[PDB]
């Protein structure tokens, strides 16, 4: 069977989350 | 930094009233959380494109200071377009209300 | 004074002569669950704790903004 659907790139390449920084402690700021 | 031309084009579409009706129709069956998440995802996609593509690719504006010069130019453009315009208006306001330099006048002597 | 309300400590020189002084751990770990994490090697965190920690992989710029 042939491919006809228009495949977007978001289904393939997922971007990393960089807008809000990482929390290596995995704990909230008040804690 | 990248896609400044696309950003100008986005602003032009936003200021177009036909696009306001288009957005009105697109807002049917839609939530504020969804809109906010979409915008945040768009911004993240931009910054992630930068973080990834800077490792191997160089734009036409590449220079020994890198993207620092582009970001400085963005800041300077914003400053001269918005803040200096506001300063002009404030200057004319103060000059009509008190005279030139009226906001820095000394208190009335007692 | 009686001695009931005396100073609840001994000077560092006398401890050093007694062989008793400890210098370390500006910080501490209150709970044994938190103390034995690096020695367990197989469950440093329980499963419930793991899924609770997975909620804080990033800081919340939304909450910061609000
Ligand atoms: C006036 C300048 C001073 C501004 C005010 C003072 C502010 C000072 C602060 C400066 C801070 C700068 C901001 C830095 C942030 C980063 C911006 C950025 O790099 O991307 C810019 C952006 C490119 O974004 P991009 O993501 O890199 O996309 C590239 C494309 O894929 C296209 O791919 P490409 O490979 O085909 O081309 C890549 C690029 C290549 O660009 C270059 O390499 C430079 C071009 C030639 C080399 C020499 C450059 C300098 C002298 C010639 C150019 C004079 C204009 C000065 C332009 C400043 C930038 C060098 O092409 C351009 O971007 C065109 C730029 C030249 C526009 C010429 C317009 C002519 C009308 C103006 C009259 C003539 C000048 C009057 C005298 C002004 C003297 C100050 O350029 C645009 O403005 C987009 C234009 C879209 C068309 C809009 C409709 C036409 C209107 C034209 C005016 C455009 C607005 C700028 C006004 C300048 C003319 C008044
Ligand atoms: C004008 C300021 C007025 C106050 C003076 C300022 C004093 C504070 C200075 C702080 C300066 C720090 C610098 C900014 C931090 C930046 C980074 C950051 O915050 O990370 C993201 C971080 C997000 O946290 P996360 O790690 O993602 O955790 C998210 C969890 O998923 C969330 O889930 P969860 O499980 O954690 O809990 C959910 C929820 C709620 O928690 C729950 O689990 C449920 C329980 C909630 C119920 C009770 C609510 C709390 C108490 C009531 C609060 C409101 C009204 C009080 C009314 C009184 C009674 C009627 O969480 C919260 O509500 C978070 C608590 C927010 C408290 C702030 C964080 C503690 C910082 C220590 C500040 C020191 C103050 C001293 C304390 C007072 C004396 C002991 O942001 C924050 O949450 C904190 C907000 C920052 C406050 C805004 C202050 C402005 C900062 C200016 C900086 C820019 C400087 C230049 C200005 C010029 C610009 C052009």
């Amino acid at each position: 069977k042939t491919l006809e659907r228009n495949v977007p790139m978001k289904e393939i390449l997922q971007p990393l989350w960089v807008v809000e920084p990482p929390n290596f402690l995995r704990q909230p700021v008040w804690k | 930094g990248f896609h400044f031309q696309q950003y100008i084009a986005m602003a032009g579409r936003a200021i177009n009233p036909v696009q306001w009706t288009r957005a009105w129709r697109r807002m049917e069956g839609k939530s504020a959380t969804e809109v906010y998440r979409d915008a945040l995802a768009w911004t993240n996609n931009q910054f992630a494109q930068i973080s990834r593509a800077s490792q191997y690719r160089a734009w036409w504006w590449q220079n020994p200071l890198g993207m620092g010069l582009v970001l400085y130019g963005t800041y300077k453009a914003w400053h001269m377009i918005y803040m200096v315009r506001k300063q002009k208006k404030t200057a004319q306001l103060v000059a009509a209300a008190y005279g030139q330099g009226g906001q820095w006048l000394n208190p009335v002597p007692r | 004074p009686s001695g009931a309300y005396r100073l609840p400590a001994v000077d560092y020189k006398r401890q050093l002569s007694r062989g008793t002084l400890v210098e370390g751990a500006d910080f501490y770990l209150p709970t044994a669950q938190e103390q034995q994490r690096l020695a367990r090697h197989f469950e440093p965190y329980s499963e419930q704790e793991q899924e609770e920690r997975r909620k804080f992989r990033f800081q919340s710029i939304s909450v910061y903004l609000a």
